[PDB]
């Protein structure tokens, strides 16, 4: 899976909250906004086979299975040390 | 009896509405059927009126206005002791693996003073690690905060298990890992290599993972903390681990932007000072037993004056710094002696002999960097024959720093060796004052102590 | 005269490069004290601006 | 308006647009007003919303084509500010007039290093 | 009498003063925090004789008494300009 | 009459029936335990209500105390029975002597004169400071600003002004301690004393030591004794001992007066609330005031606010630094950002103006040289370059003086130059007639004969 430009997807949830009224972070970010995209790529994983047999209820038996992330960011002038990036 | 209803829920603040007279305290801990699963909510502020302002340790999904509340009426408890020892738990102390209930035999509130003036040890003592370079260059206090400096490749983890197992067999203390935000890859490696190793019976493991609630990934670090509580108590010298100090700080920053408190410099919660000494102050040395911590630390910018650092700083004892450019050499571990400091370091507290034989190692040590810049820009022609000798003597100081690992042997293929504080003074006070100058140099690599080095030359 | 005066020179070349590379880490670390400073204002500043405009 | 009962004709047109940043800096003006809470330097939070609703309806569709230039103002130079920045994700070609260049006067000013086309 | 670390006095001022929602100033500090250390150190003095004759209702004559104090203050990278040195 | 309502801080509120309602800047009367409080009326809310600061401290103060209703401002004594008398913002003596013989008291809150009664003057004042009066000169009845960060002479600059201007000048004088040390009014007070000068001055102190109210309108008070003075005929010298606590106080007390907050966090008014303060100390055709004022400077920051708003209001600007002052060049005027409305050839004439002209040409392209020479060092520089370094290190060295009041410090002998030998000296230094001496001839010499004695035992 290839996400383009999660710092776009981040500015839509900024529109978001402050339209909804909650408070404002650093960058006028949401507190909540570190758990936007944690949650979002560490379901990119790869899996045992008990999880996978257990899970289809044994019918694949002998494989892993995974999903592989490659995420996007762009950086405004090299300033890696912006709070999204 | 459920005594309170849900009146509103925007994200991960949830706000209950209790019978006045009935009111939770700050800290106490609640739950609430999120339909097939019960959710805790831990109480932050009484707001007016009855109601109470909390944030989830969980997932918020799938909550209704007017579920019905139950009030615990402690904190979050947790359980404690030996039953802890190999296992993985949660924030709420539940357990991760899929080993089954923990046998818990007390459950103790994670929230607590930390010990008063008269309760607090009337001696200072250090920890001796068996570790040449640390016991050395860096000495650990008996209730002492470390940092660990290094980045990846350097051998960060192996130098963890490394103190795990020595504290565990060459003491008869336990440790206690704490996974403030790991990566959840990260923290299943971690669990195998112990496995591995045999080190997981020694050492007890709570891991709050970055896919958690900021709720979860704040508090965590005191669960940790708690277990390590408990096993002092029982009259041990523990061993706390914290993965990185500065996620407990930024969960802080995350969950006071939640409940919408106005922040402070360069944004960071208002009560940053004080949530730090919340948790440092609990790590010291009591008449019955000490914790002592060993804290990974990340630079925001590799600004040093950003508070996040600033606070820290003011709490560390001692700083260990890995570098990669050491790792090159082969020399393990790779601890820079020149950039790792050690407060305890001072005559009054190791004494003289221990002080004057780490100054020089660490003069030699800085010279040698010196003439290795004339052995570059000019050649060892250049040099003369006291600084040759100083050459000769900084290549075997450097490679005496090396140091095999009981955890490293499976790499190394040869027996660890641990190295008591008398030991390694002896041996580079030893090559200081010129008597083993005539081995060869590899004579002293992962060698072991000094009477080791002379039967490897008679051999090599 | 011309060779030894030759090897005169390259050697006072040598001593003024070693001079300049120091010099020149003198200056880097004052700079950069002076944008970590610059740095840290700025996000402080702006965040006052936003939290008081929520009003 | 005018462009697409052009292009919905059948026609190819021309659209010159003389500063674009002109619309979104009118919106922060009544933002603040419209009782929106600020984001980012003062701008308002539904910026890129706004900007991405004019520019996407400047498009050539199977029935007519719209060539258009549109004048961006960048606030100081500063091509790190949010309105110059979102604007160049919905462009084709970007020329960038750097003052670096038109300080030593040699106009057009175009600076190669920076402007780019698909 | 010696005060340590009068930068924590200002600290813990100045989370007490965000609690309470006081607009801050430059930094993060409130416009009292001048205020708060002034009228600390300002008790710091020696005086004449006939000030103590005064407060002790004449018991004590013709002593001068004294304060003197040492302020504690911490600087980040050696940077004396920062707002609280 | 009145009953409090609130009390946040310095703030209190106060409840009066809606047919008696204070007026603005009215004085109130409030008993505080085994004390008498005064209140100042700021803002009328709705419903009787009223905003006021009190003029001491407010800890103690209940809830529904009952308040009385002074019917006139805060109104202070005026004229020589002032002279010579320590006293407070609410015109108390604060000295152990009697009360004041005053004749007459007058509400500090008054209007600025009219545009018709402004008086223009180009009389040019000396100094005894090489620096100060060629770079910076200033004339009878004008202002000057001292601005500097901690530390860096602003009271030791204003002590020798008053040392060389204030005893050579014949009238009255008036000294106000704005927020500042109360050690130093103490000193102050007594050479005053011991040199029987303290019969000419006024002094009205209202130091760091009190509560919010006093450090706010303690200004206003001490120009209203200067105005007095002034509009009797006299001229007059106004010293005001740090001006930045004034705003501060503005400061302290605008969140709580309930005023949004402003660019670096300053009230809004503050602009407004320094110009009306500021345009009060202006010379008249009526008489004079002279004044000399010290600006603290925040964080040395003077592109803060604070000091931006300030350097609009003065005549003369004399700028300190401290990366001077830590060379141990004092006094440590910054000659290339200090700057005087007087440095004119009509008023000067050309010499002295050439003269200054000069010298900051030099400095400056002594500044521009910098860059290279702390990378390379100076051997990289051309043979002109090297000459340029080499007489800016002198005029450097030569801007420096030693000061009478600065004697207890270096133990050495203070001196009194000059107009005339600033303009040969540093006219000579560019020349090049003194090429031949070293810097450190130059370095805490009175004149430029002073200069060529200590060259000669270096
Ligand atoms: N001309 C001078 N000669 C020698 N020393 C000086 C001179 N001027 C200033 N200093 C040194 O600097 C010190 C402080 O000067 P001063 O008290 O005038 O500073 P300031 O600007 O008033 O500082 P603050 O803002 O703290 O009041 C003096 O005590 C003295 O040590
Ligand atoms: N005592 C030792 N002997 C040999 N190799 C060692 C020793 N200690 C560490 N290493 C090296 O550490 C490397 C791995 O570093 P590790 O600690 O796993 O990195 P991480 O920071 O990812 O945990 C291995 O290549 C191993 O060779
Ligand atoms: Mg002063």
């Amino acid at each position: 899976i290839i996400y383009d430009d999660l710092s776009k997807q981040a500015v839509a949830y900024r529109q978001i909250s402050l339209l909804l009224r909650r408070p404002p972070g650093r960058e006028a970010f949401p507190g909540d906004v570190f758990y936007l995209h944690s949650r979002l790529l560490e379901r990119a994983a790869r899996v045992n086979a008990e999880y996978v047999e257990a899970f289809t209820k044994g019918e694949v038996k002998g494989k892993t299975g995974s999903l592989t992330a490659l995420p996007i960011i762009e950086t405004q002038a090299g300033d890696v040390s912006a709070f999204v990036p | 009896m459920a005594t309170g209803k849900i009146v509103q829920v925007i994200g991960a603040v949830v706000d209950v509405e209790f019978p006045q007279d009935a009111v939770p305290r700050v800290y106490d801990a609640l739950e609430v059927q999120n339909g097939n699963e019960r959710l805790v909510l831990e109480v932050q502020q009484q707001l007016g009126g009855g109601i109470v302002r909390t944030i989830a340790m969980g997932s918020s999904d799938g909550l209704r206005r007017g579920l019905d509340v139950k009030d615990l009426e402690h904190p979050i408890e947790v359980p404690v002791g030996k039953a802890t020892l190999g296992r993985i738990m949660n924030v709420l102390g539940e357990p991760v693996d899929m080993k089954g209930e923990i046998g818990e035999e007390e459950r103790w509130a994670i929230h607590r003073a930390a010990p008063s003036y008269e309760e607090l040890s009337n001696s200072q003592e250090l920890l001796e690690t068996g570790i040449k370079v640390i016991d050395l260059m860096a000495p650990f206090a008996k209730g002492g905060k470390v940092g660990l400096f290094g980045g990846a490749g350097v051998g960060k983890t192996v130098n963890m298990m490394e103190l795990i197992r020595n504290i565990a067999i060459e003491h008869s203390g336990y440790s206690v890992f704490a996974g403030v935000g790991e990566r959840t890859r990260e923290g299943n490696d971690f669990y195998h290599e112990m496995t591995d190793s045999n080190v997981i019976d020694k050492v007890s493991l709570v891991y709050g993972q970055m896919n958690e609630p900021p709720g979860n990934r704040l508090r965590v670090a005191l669960t940790g903390l708690t277990m390590a509580e408990k096993f002092r108590d029982e009259g041990r010298d523990v061993l706390l681990f914290v993965d990185n100090i500065y996620r407990y700080t930024l969960a802080g920053t995350e969950v006071s932007a939640l409940l919408g408190r106005m922040p402070s410099a360069v944004g960071y919660q208002p009560t940053l000072a004080e949530e730090m000494g919340v948790l440092q102050e609990r790590i010291t040395s009591t008449k019955t037993g000490s914790i002592t911590s060993v804290q990974a630390v990340y630079v925001p910018a590799d600004d040093l004056t950003d508070p996040s650092p600033a606070t820290t700083f003011a709490h560390l004892d001692a700083t260990v710094v890995l570098s990669r450019q050491i790792a090159s050499l082969g020399i393990y571990p790779a601890v820079d002696p020149l950039d790792s400091t050690s407060r305890q370091l001072d005559p009054l507290v190791v004494g003289q002999e221990h002080y004057d034989t780490a100054r020089g190692v660490q003069s030699i040590l800085q010279r040698y960097q010196e003439l290795k810049d004339i052995i570059a820009i000019l050649g060892m022609d250049e040099l003369s024959e006291e600084d040759k000798l100083v050459v000769a003597r900084a290549r075997k100081i450097q490679r005496f720093l090396s140091q095999p690992f009981f955890v490293a042997e499976v790499f190394t293929g040869s027996p660890g060796k641990y190295v008591s504080l008398k030991d390694t003074i002896r041996g580079f006070k030893g090559i200081m004052e010129g008597e083993y100058d005539h081995l060869p140099e590899q004579a002293f690599y992962m060698v072991g102590s000094i009477e080791e080095a002379v039967e490897k030359a008679k051999k090599l | 005269g011309v060779v030894e005066n030759l090897a005169s020179e390259q050697a006072a070349r040598m001593v003024a490069m070693k001079a300049a590379t120091d010099n020149g880490g003198s200056l880097i670390k004052e700079l950069q004290l002076v944008y970590n400073k610059a740095r840290q204002a700025s996000i402080t500043q702006e965040l006052t601006e936003i939290v008081s405009g929520a009003a």
